[PDB]
């Protein structure tokens, strides 16, 4: 199960 | 056996994320432990010092088209809060939930969704929803009640 990618 | 993934919250922004190792820990005489942690997304120039009880929990899960179900008003769930400059995941409330015949792409159900630490307010798509890993419960609850 993936994630989005955070931007901070 | 079934693995067990964290994620933590960081003290720079407040938002949640995976974690990729735990580095150290160290104690206090007052409680509350505190772990070293490496980021997934990130490198030694961003590891953090965690309390423990706070701020590290059971990863939260990115739903799956069929797991619309799974996400009720009232439920806390992890949302991805995706703006100008920023695009982080945030603890939120969920508010409402308009759920719509699936097709092709799959789930087409919005959420009204309330961000705890800041009271905003958003509508989003399932694909932006991480549900807390309890609601597997739910889940197979669900799958109890299935044709033999
Ligand atoms: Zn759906």
């Amino acid at each position: 199960r993936t994630k989005q990618t955070a931007r901070k | 056996s079934v693995s067990v993934e964290f994620e933590a919250k960081s003290a720079r922004d407040g938002a949640w994320y995976d974690v990729a190792a735990f580095l150290s820990h160290r104690l206090f005489e007052s409680g509350d432990p505190e772990v070293r942690v490496r980021f997934s997304g990130f490198g030694a120039e961003e590891d953090e010092w965690i309390n423990v009880r706070k701020c590290v929990r059971q990863r939260s899960l990115p739903c799956e088209a069929t797991e619309c179900v799974a996400v009720l008003p009232g439920d806390l769930i992890l949302c991805f809060q995706e703006g100008k400059d920023q695009a982080l995941y945030y603890d939120a409330h969920v508010l409402d939930a308009q759920r719509r015949r699936h097709d092709v792409g799959g789930c087409r159900c919005r959420f009204l969704v309330r961000y705890d630490h800041d009271s905003s307010e958003e509508i989003v798509p399932l694909r932006k929803v991480c549900r807390r890993p309890e609601t597997d419960y739910r889940l197979q609850i669900l799958h109890a009640a299935r044709a033999a």
